[PDB]
């Protein structure tokens, strides 16, 4: 029920926006978080948002570098990353979780968008 | 800081294996602990939610353990399926964000 | 609504008929009549209030008429 | 944690002889009921459904004209006639034009003229209705334990949704570990759906008065029409213009969607896309707690060490909620929770999570308590490792009484004479007051029907002035009371 | 039009906010104020007429507000 | 005043007092409508969502 | 002849790109990048949190 | 510990990209495209023409 954006290949110093389109039930009832997994590295939590409420919170590492927003009209969630660099290369996931402040059980995931910071 | 987790894990089919995730007073022992199985080239899968409660998807052989300041995932019977990277994610009150562990790649012998 | 601010008392009228002169000539009075019919309770209270406040029958009748015209108009 | 965090939460405390209590459930509110020896419960009305709606009109908000026809008779020869003038799918009007030798009549007078155009509807609003027997109220009952309400896709063992319909208005909810709760609701005394219309526009729906819907000045179909072509007040959606007395024309008046939206102010918006869902209105229910018992009353104190995993957070109802984990032996045990003073010599507050227990060691439980208005201390646990938590409550008893009185007055403003059932335990004073309120509400609704809030303010001021400048003391007091109540209702109305 | 009968004093108001309640709360007062601002000539006439017709100060003021409210909403 | 193949001769003050979104007339981008709140409704029924 | 446009009123509109933002109690006000643009219609309100 | 920014105030600002627009008398108001961007401070006035 969660569909992400297609693959994107970028260049250093740019900004990339990733699209995660959820269904109506998941948009009005659950939260959506952005986890990026670097090549050959562990999962990392970037941030999340309650799409119905829209207030986004980010990991302290990503303050001023990641923007997460929701499009209530199209029922979509976007993650925008600024200052793209070599270390920013990774796969990015959007996961569906409840909007309570205690439970982070991701029972739904997308498929990951490979933000390849390189030249091909 | 981050949930320290064992980088290397090894087991054999038919054997029970568990993974240890140790956090701080604000990482673990103060918030639920979630365990995820991430195979290569695939998105992470929620293994156990809350404090070691199995989602319907994971078979009964899967299970997890939670302690005062550490957590563990239990595997009833072993196979080559358990050869994957393992992550323990838990909300950190001081860090103010969902902090996973370092990631445990479980290796299943039999090759 | 734009419909609540019609173009009536603008002092631009000529011999040519206006947009909805025939329609809108009596629509306000018809609405007041319909409202009074549907709300006999407020009319009685307005009549009592006008009789009480009005010292003379001119004051009473004017107050009653104005109250009855206002009640639908504010709504 | 759902009923906590809703500003319209209500605390219903006490039961009568019979272990029942009267409660009115509103859609935007919550009721938390507490008895002397019963578990605290949370009651929410989360869904009202109207099924099998029947239309009764199809007002047109946008029409067009396609076949304009005119007929004229030379002066002195009487009114003309058109064949379409007997067609119900045609709009016609009679007028006069100047005629003479130049026009082609030959008599130099005012000749009757009639023009007709075919009226076709492009967009309409359906005023559906429902039978009062087809309503279905869904009410969730939650036992309000510290136990977490669980996460989706796995288990729903906490929330208990009971559907109530006029046919089956007495239903029983079996809450695991707390016995069963019986709700004796009266859905037939709610909105009075016989006098309501489900008005559905393009993609938006409203619940509106039926007489108001039937008095709308737009062309309408009876609702049994499948072909249309028989609109009633076609004249309201067209304008006939005879500039000077030369040529007679007719045109449509344009989409009435925005004017209709303006006309819908004060009507509550409902949903009618996937069924007729009304997230508005109340439901009066009688709650039976006879077969409702606290869970785990045969437990021993924990005698272990608790840790606060989430600091004390104050709610907007005067209570506090604290999240504590348990690191001790004998996992299913009672939590030793008290709210005392600094010296622990007096018990100052009451925990409204009665009988908190620890089902699992590491599973956190969040207790809710109502501390006093001064300084107070939350004591969790026993001598070894006891937690003493300081807390300060900012309000005051006089302010609390003022706020409670204001909430009662507001409840009377919305549920006029039905507020007397909100937390009633039977009683004789409640019955007398309800009867008096019914009489006064009948009089007030008769005298103030169809009146705006500004008109209510004006009338209240007028009546208060009349009372103040009155000869009789009793009449003066009665008029002042009526005027002040009218002012309060005009200030609180249209919400 | 249909906008002149706006479903205001029909009862059946619950605790859920109604359609366009915020705007409709003060739209009518706003339109009366704008009318009084744009048409001060009639307002003075209404004041004079209320003073002449009114015997007591309360009657004068009541007639004044009634006249000034009917004048714009009359059509 | 020209509204969709009908025209009216209105008072200038009455025209400028209309409560609708409008553009200055000198406007070219045609997107900075002002007084837009006259043609849009904002709902927070129970104070739970907007 | 030679008329000049004085004002252009809007009689029919469409709303798109709806988006919400929230700042929970006592922490101030929410921020939307859309509030910087004048072609977005914006409103502030309080929700229970 | 753990402060949350409630508000941010401007003490030293700078003006750039100043632009102006004019309308002849009786023809309404001038229109600046910048006036649609809330990042631009704007004011209306009258100048004899
Ligand atoms: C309107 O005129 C058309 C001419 O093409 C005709 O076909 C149609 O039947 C007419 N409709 C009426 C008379 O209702
Ligand atoms: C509005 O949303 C559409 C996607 O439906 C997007 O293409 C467009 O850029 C958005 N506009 C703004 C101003 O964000
Ligand atoms: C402001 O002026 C500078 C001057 O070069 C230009 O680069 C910049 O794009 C301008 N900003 C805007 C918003 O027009």
């Amino acid at each position: 029920q969660l569909v992400e954006s297609g693959a994107e290949v970028k260049k250093p110093g740019s900004s990339v926006k990733v699209s995660c389109k959820a269904s109506g039930g998941t948009f009005n009832n659950y939260a959506i978080s952005w986890v990026r997994q670097a090549p050959g590295q562990g999962l990392e939590w970037m941030g999340g948002i309650i799409p119905i409420f829209g207030g986004a919170n980010y990991a302290q590492k990503f303050q001023g570098r990641v923007t997460i927003t929701a499009d209530r009209s199209t029922s979509t969630v976007y993650m925008e990353l600024s200052g793209l660099r070599s270390e920013d290369t990774a796969v990015y996931y959007c996961a569906r979780r409840p909007q309570s402040i205690f439970d982070w059980n991701f029972d739904l995931w997308g498929r990951g968008t490979l933000v390849t910071v390189s030249s091909a | 800081s981050v949930l320290t987790q064992p980088p290397s894990a090894s087991g054999t089919p038919g054997q029970r294996v568990t993974i240890s995730c140790s956090g701080s007073s604000s990482n673990v022992g103060s918030n639920y602990v979630y365990w995820y199985q991430q195979l290569p080239g695939t998105a992470p899968k929620l293994l156990i939610y809350r404090n070691n409660r199995r989602p319907s998807g994971v078979p009964d052989r899967f299970s997890g353990s939670k302690s005062g300041t550490s957590a563990s995932l239990a595997i009833s019977g072993l196979r080559s399926e358990d050869e994957a990277d393992y992550y323990c994610a838990t909300w950190d009150d001081s860090l103010s964000g969902l902090v996973f562990g370092g990631g445990t790649k479980l290796t299943v012998l039999g090759q | 609504s734009v419909a609540l601010v019609p173009h009536v008392g603008m002092g631009l009228e000529t011999r040519t008929e206006t947009w909805m002169s025939s329609e809108g000539a009596w629509k306000h009075a018809q609405r007041i009549e319909t409202w009074v019919l549907r709300h006999p309770g407020f009319t009685i209270m307005a009549a009592i209030l006008a009789y009480t406040i009005g010292t003379t029958y001119f004051q009473r009748v004017l107050i009653f008429i104005l109250l009855t015209a206002v009640a639908p108009s504010m709504t | 944690m759902r009923c906590i965090g809703i500003s319209n939460r209500d605390f219903v405390e006490g039961v009568s002889g019979g272990s029942w209590v009267d409660i009115v459930l509103e859609h935007g509110s919550c009721v938390t009921t507490m008895a002397k020896n019963k578990p605290t419960l949370d009651f929410e009305l989360i869904k009202t459904e109207a099924k099998h709606p029947a239309t009764l009109r199809k007002y047109c908000i946008e029409a067009k004209l396609t076949n304009t026809t005119t007929a004229s008779r030379c002066p002195t020869q009487g009114e003309p006639s058109l064949n379409e003038e007997q067609d119900k799918r045609f709009v016609c009007k009679h007028s006069m034009v100047d005629r003479g030798w130049g026009n082609g009549c030959g008599l130099f007078g005012k000749g009757g003229i009639v023009t007709c155009a075919m009226f076709t509807c492009k967009k309409n609003m359906e005023g559906k209705i429902v039978q009062p027997e087809n309503l279905e109220y869904t009410i969730v009952i939650t036992p309000h334990s510290g136990e977490e309400n669980a996460v989706g896709q796995d288990t729903g063992k906490h929330g208990k949704e009971i559907k109530v319909t006029p046919q089956s208005s007495i239903t029983e909810a079996e809450l695991t570990g707390y016995g069963t709760v019986t709700m004796e609701c009266s859905p037939r005394t709610g909105l009075d759906f016989n006098e309501m219309v489900l008005l559905q526009m393009e993609n938006k729906a409203w619940l509106v008065h039926r007489q108001w819907f039937l008095d709308l000045p737009l062309p309408w179909l009876p609702g049994a029409d499948t072909q249309g072509s028989n609109w009633i007040q076609k004249e309201t959606l067209v304008t006939f213009k005879n500039p000077h007395a030369k040529k007679q024309d007719v045109v449509v008046l344009g989409s009435q969607e925005g004017a209709m939206h303006t006309a819908l102010t004060g009507a509550t918006e409902i949903q009618m896309s996937s069924g007729n869902l009304l997230f508005t209105g109340h439901l009066k229910c009688r709650l039976r707690m006879d077969k409702l018992q606290l869970k785990g009353m045969s437990y021993s104190m924990c005698t272990g060490k608790f840790k606060v995993v989430k600091e004390i957070a104050e709610t907007q109802h005067g209570t506090i909620v604290i999240r504590v984990q348990y690191e001790g032996d004998g996992s299913p045990c009672k939590i030793p929770f008290e709210i005392m003073d600094l010296e622990k010599r007096h018990v100052l507050g009451r925990l409204i999570t009665v009988n908190p227990i620890v089902t699992e060691k590491d599973s956190p439980v969040n207790i809710e308590a109502e501390p006093p208005f001064g300084d107070s201390y939350i004591i969790i646990g026993v001598e070894p490792g006891q937690l003493k938590l300081s807390w300060f409550k900012k309000g005051s008893s006089i302010g609390q009484m003022f706020e409670t009185t204001m909430r009662g007055a507001k409840r009377m403003a919305i549920l006029g004479d039905t507020a007397w059932d909100f937390g009633s335990l039977g009683g004789v004073f409640t019955s007398i007051g309800k009867a008096l309120h019914q009489v006064f509400g009948a009089i007030y609704g008769a005298a103030f029907s169809g009146v705006s809030w500004t008109m209510k303010i004006l009338i209240g001021v007028v009546i208060t002035w009349i009372g103040m400048n009155s000869r009789s003391t009793s009449l003066s007091v009665s008029l002042v009371l009526v005027g002040v109540v009218t002012l309060y209702l005009g200030v609180m109305v249209q919400a």
